[PDB]
């Protein structure tokens, strides 16, 4: 579990802001690079799940983030 | 101390009807207080400094695994229990392993193991606890009177002229009148004790490294950890790892150095000072009230400097709209106000632009004394003059800009600092409106359940529900709940895209 | 990332076997009891989106795994 | 060695007439065939052993921070270039801070700094692939012939009864020729260029262990690396930590020590032994093919023996349905057969039960001589029957469990090693035969698909997706796509519960 | 060792034919064994013993509490800890507790504190497994030869005529030929290691008293509770009361001696004597095959005593149908037979009763020879003669009841061994028929749902769900769960009436 | 927790047979002397909850078995 933005009114530099971009988003990249295979099947059980053009794509958005990020 | 030279500086008018303004004094943040017919003033807090600082909890990152030793039980009996269990500072393990006639055993199954080893750590990270009557804060006011541009920065000179204090400001003395002579006097009514939430704060020591870090993130962190003033470490088992059931000896190894997972951890935590169990923070904010009603004027007793001045360099903007520049007065003629002025044209010759060096003067009475100057110039054209007659001086000068711009920074910046502070920013700049109190409780209410709605979460999931939300609103049938998830989608996306990842 | 269940047919314990279950959830049960209000935007989010009890089910629970596990 | 004693042990029980059966030795796993008319012998691999391995890619978990640098320029004077550019080891990075005339600056904006620092690894993670030339299996082949409880584990008296041998098997001598005392010859015809896939994993030494680790999971370490026998770092960045941008020395201190966060990564690794630049792997599969022609039955042409026999302890249930007892002859007969059985009652005498030491004989001619015999008696009450007429002895023996329960852990530990092996699984137990191939032709490429749809999920992931899957199937209108997703998600369920986690 | 004079006794007549019959001995019961031309045998099991006991968990009821001492924390300063926190013979607690400034604190809240109290065991109960290879029953064997009423009940003198004999049934000789005088030989084919579930119960001694508990009721003790081999204890704040959370010292006192509990919660446990760590109990039962193809009679070659007998005593109904009697022969015929017979009425003197005392015969040669003698005679008046002519005499006996209530008896009997046995109540007096298999399996696939439904209910509960679902059944609809549930309804009655509680 | 009927198949009495019958009697009979106002709430709650006559009476004894045995 990593800290995250902290809440001190600061406008300087926190521990690690050349990450903070970065931090949330290395590990599903990473996953999703090598695991491409995945990015058919969350598209095929979002199509099939939602009945609108929006449920669809939320299906398919929270589908492809929750598979490399496991929970 | 001073606001020149600062990328982070607001300014703040004086209302000719109020005697006090309510500033919030942010950490790295400068506020530049002009008033009619009054020195103008910068309030800036230094850092806010706690002492004597209470150890909580200190979590073990490098543990050292030694002296095992492993009992075995055949099956179909009790489990197996070693006797360095018995011992202080031994961490056991339950576990199975294949028994038979081949093992010395009895029977055919999956035995009992029970294999203990003695922990030890090596390097420790502290937390400490800040306690809310030892804090302090480091405010320093600076009045805008006669610098030089080596001087300006220099605290030692502005304190002996008088003309700057750094002062403490804690909890039993939150009020401070700073004595500026013949500048009359300064008062500042700061709330320390409300300022920091240092309650929702711990002070972590990694190391030879230290950070201020939430205190429920540090609650939550899996590692051997052991109570202020004690050797008994609980949670052991998380550094340590047994490696594979053996009937006779289990291996048992600790993990490596955590150091490097708690850096990656203390992800956006904010690095402090600490040293002599006391911690120095120059981040924060502090609630204060400036009074400036003894704030007098210097120089206006003095005549207008006869003799000829010199640009001693090219003037030079400051990225807030303000320019400086420093003058040289040849002449001798004493204490001698400078007569400078910003012009829109040089046939035109009435002042446009706002001094900020209010009443600049030439403080000693010797030659080429040199003075640095202030000032804030319309947008577009204008010329910088000094003096009058065949002494005039003037350097054209082109300000870039317009008034809808700088209302479009102003409202941005003021969005900025209402996210960054809360409700507190409500407290900035103000003079004891109805308007801004109705909007603070508006506020407080509104982000109390903003808060607890969607607490903790990252800029990317911050982002990503405000886009749903947006989408979800856009295509909503109703009016109200169609408003109220455009509101709550804009307010997430800003605070996603404020943190400018 | 971590390198997650091999491939090699082990019938022995991998290297850390004793965190195999707790490995992917205690970021997310943790997070959940820090921020419980949560729960209730995920739960109100997916009733107002999904328009079958199965699409309102899966809506909260992709929105209550993808929360805490940010990526 | 032996399957005495083992947790994971199969029974392989080949048809009349075959000369021939496919294995899959896996690693801590045995198995034993039980062929008519042929003694009975255990195979398994001990160990994987590869020698010479070449280093393919070494991360950096431990840097150091050194030779701090940092140059300034003016906010006009463009962006700061240090000249630590052309020298490598030295990790440099450009930042802006704000200047003005205090810091020495003629103007005020955000100046250009570019801080370097040399970077220096302490102790690093090395990769090592597995050279295909280099591998060889350790496999082990034990005859069930006359042993007593003592000699049973012991290889050096196995193979001074010439009943068991351990050889290796290479990618160049891919088979073996085990020659026994009396009981003939067994040959095996291993695949050991097929038997690891060393193409896909790496052998990563963390310190003071050693990992066998994914190829792909390693590749994509987020650490600073350098290729082979070089000492040109790569993304030397994430290690390093540049801190608040200063104008005159911006500090910048290396992170802690990753080992612990490796550890933490390398969560489902294999540990594996290294030492001498070889590695040793005991988990694993190596399939092969037993020939057993020249297998013949030893001591068929022994006379009964006449005399009485003893109980000396009780018999043990191995776990996987047979029962191991020592008897004790008290003649001096010489080389005879043991008349055991395993008969429902002592009326009828039939024989119920089958032996695992077939042909059992007492070999020595001593007067007391121990003998190990294995026997599979049937489901619930049996007599263990030792001689016949007066100097017969029984021992009664119940054996819990049913015919259903045996076809449901058969079934299951069939599914668990199709889910472990793959299309391997096939060729266990296979004499051949046209639905054995198409078994494992459909089973090839149905799990090529489901790897490359569901490759790199946890069991988390699994499960919930194969609930998601099963409900979309029970609330499918086409039956098609029904029975499609209820196949795909009891598969995937099952995969989430088989890990037991 | 015989059946006279017991509550519990079962007669069983052979088949003409078959040569062995399926008993199960039930303690404290009986069986007689009556052939057609064979003499009549008594069997019952007397015991069942089982030495070398493992201890597997040792339960403490009586704990001491000593060397209290409370460490005391601030409020918001973290829960604290002892100094007395180590694993050793101490016990802590969390709480909380008022400070203030009177408390000599620094804030006011419920500050933490940390008690410790050395744990001490005083009497503990010890748990112990029974190992199946060291299991004995003690099965005895009597032949209704010629006795006395002195002589019926001595063992000794039973054995010197050679007409009884006690013998261990252990796992290892389940078989045991007794070898008679004249009567041939009785061999019994017990089956030892399925005779009592000792895999199921635990010999826990309490004090003096030794139990025979359930496996899992022992294992749900919420009591302290260490291992086999001097372990320490777990579990001890079960007996620990932490009783008022103090600032200096909370006062901890261990609880009184849990030993009445104990035997109060012990209610349906089976004492069992427990001596030199063997344990030895009357109750269970032992299923055994008796084999009485070489069961000869006694005393076929003599002829019919000539003077005149005369009754003792007067004969005495056993409460099984039977009748005993004691004749007294006056002459010195030396060994003759007896001409005894159960008539109907004095003019038809044709046999209707059947003799237990197959062939009765005056073993000695003295003058008055006292000979105990048992008749089954017919339900109603009937005369037991003695002798023909001169010689003869009579006895008048009336049998009550009739055929019909034996009848119902019969079934009541079978039906309280089927819930008392299960499937094992099946093989009693079975000669291996046809239905007996089939019914035995239909009573295992019933039973085992039966137990997996309704295990560990008591009799109220079971008597309430029977007479629930007797009332569902009949106001059910359909004919099949109509009739299900009056099925399970009425077996759950019975097994709830049959505790006779 | 008490031991209850074992399943040894005995035939004499167990430790504690003459409280056989009021061993799970004991806590409940003293439960509704003590306070027989239960008994007009448990009668109310089944007959306003069970809508045939069987229903009433099995929610009635329910009720009032459940009181007193709390568990
Ligand atoms: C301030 O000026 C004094 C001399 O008046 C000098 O000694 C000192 O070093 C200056 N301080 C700084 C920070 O330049
Ligand atoms: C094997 O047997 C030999 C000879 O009996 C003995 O010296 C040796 O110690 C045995 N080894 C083991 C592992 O039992
Ligand atoms: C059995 O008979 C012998 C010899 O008459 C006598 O000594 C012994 O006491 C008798 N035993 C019993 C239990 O009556």
């Amino acid at each position: 579990q990593t800290h995250g933005e902290s809440t001190l009114s600061n406008k300087k530099g926190a521990w690690m802001d050349s990450t903070k971009a970065t931090r949330y988003l290395v590990k599903t990249e990473s996953w999703i690079l090598r695991n491409p295979g995945y990015a058919l099947v969350a598209a095929v059980i979002g199509w099939m799940l939602g009945s609108n053009t929006m449920q669809r794509v939320v299906f398919t958005v929270l589908l492809l983030l929750v598979a490399p990020a496991y929970s | 101390f001073n606001c020149l030279g600062m990328s982070n500086r607001d300014f703040l008018e004086g209302v000719s009807g109020a005697t006090w303004v309510d500033l919030v004094l942010e950490g790295d943040s400068c506020v530049t207080i002009m008033s009619k017919d009054k020195p103008t003033i910068d309030v800036r807090m230094m850092n806010m400094e706690a002492a004597n600082l209470a150890e909580v909890r200190s979590y073990c990152y490098l543990a050292t695994v030694s002296e095992l030793s492993t009992k075995a039980a055949c099956p179909t009996m009790g489990e197996a229990h070693n006797d360095k269990r018995a011992d202080p500072s031994f961490v056991c393990k339950q576990g199975v392993v294949d028994r038979g006639w081949g093992n010395g055993c009895g029977l055919f199954g999956k035995g009992s193991i029970d294999t203990c080893a003695k922990f030890a750590c090596s390097t420790k990270a502290t937390g400490r606890t800040i306690l809310k009557e030892n804090i302090k804060y480091e405010v320093a006011i600076f009045v805008h009177g006669p610098t030089t541009v080596e001087s300006h920065g220099n605290y030692s000179t502005q304190t002996g002229a008088a003309q700057a204090g750094r002062f403490s400001i804690t909890p039993a003395a939150p009020s401070y009148t700073l004595k500026l002579g013949e500048y009359g006097e300064v008062t500042v009514d700061c709330e320390p004790r409300s300022g920091i939430d240092t309650s929702a704060y711990y002070v972590m020591t990694v190391g030879t490294k230290t950070f201020l870090v939430h205190r429920e993130w540090f609650m939550d962190l899996n590692l051997p950890w052991s109570s202020a003033e004690s050797n008994v470490w609980r949670n052991r088992e998380t550094l340590m790892e047994f490696e594979e059931p053996h009937a006779t000896k289990q291996s048992v190894i600790a993990l490596g150095s955590q150091e490097g997972a708690l850096h990656q951890a203390l992800a956006g935590a904010i690095p402090v000072e600490f040293s002599s169990n006391t911690v120095k923070l120059t981040s924060g904010h502090l609630k204060c009230r400036v009074k400036m009603e003894k704030l007098q004027l210097k120089g206006t007793t003095y005549g207008v400097c006869s003799k000829a001045f010199r640009f001693l360099g090219t003037p030079a903007d400051t990225g807030h709209g303000t320019v400086v520049l420093e003058l040289q007065y040849t002449g001798t003629d004493g204490p001698c106000k400078i007569p400078i002025s910003s012009v829109a044209s040089l046939n035109d010759l009435t002042p446009v632009g706002r001094l900020v060096t209010v009443n600049p003067f030439v403080s000693v009475s010797t030659a080429n004394a040199k003075v640095l100057i202030e000032l804030e110039p319309p947008f577009g054209d204008s010329y910088i003059v000094v003096g009058r007659g065949e002494q005039q001086i003037n350097h054209h000068w082109h300000k870039s800009g317009s008034s809808i711009g700088k209302a479009f920074t102003a409202t941005l910046k003021g969005a900025q600092r209402l996210a960054a502070l809360g409700d507190t920013a409500w407290d900035f700049g103000s003079v004891g409106g109805v308007f801004t109190s109705v909007g603070k409780a508006v506020h407080q209410v509104f982000g109390g359940a903003f808060r607890s709605l969607f607490g903790g979460m990252s800029w990317i999931t911050q982002g990503l529900l405000g886009a749903l939300l947006l989408w979800m609103g856009i295509n909503a049938r109703d009016r109200s709940i169609a408003f109220t998830f455009l509101a709550v989608g804009g307010v997430l996306l800003f605070l996603s895209v404020n943190v400018h990842a």
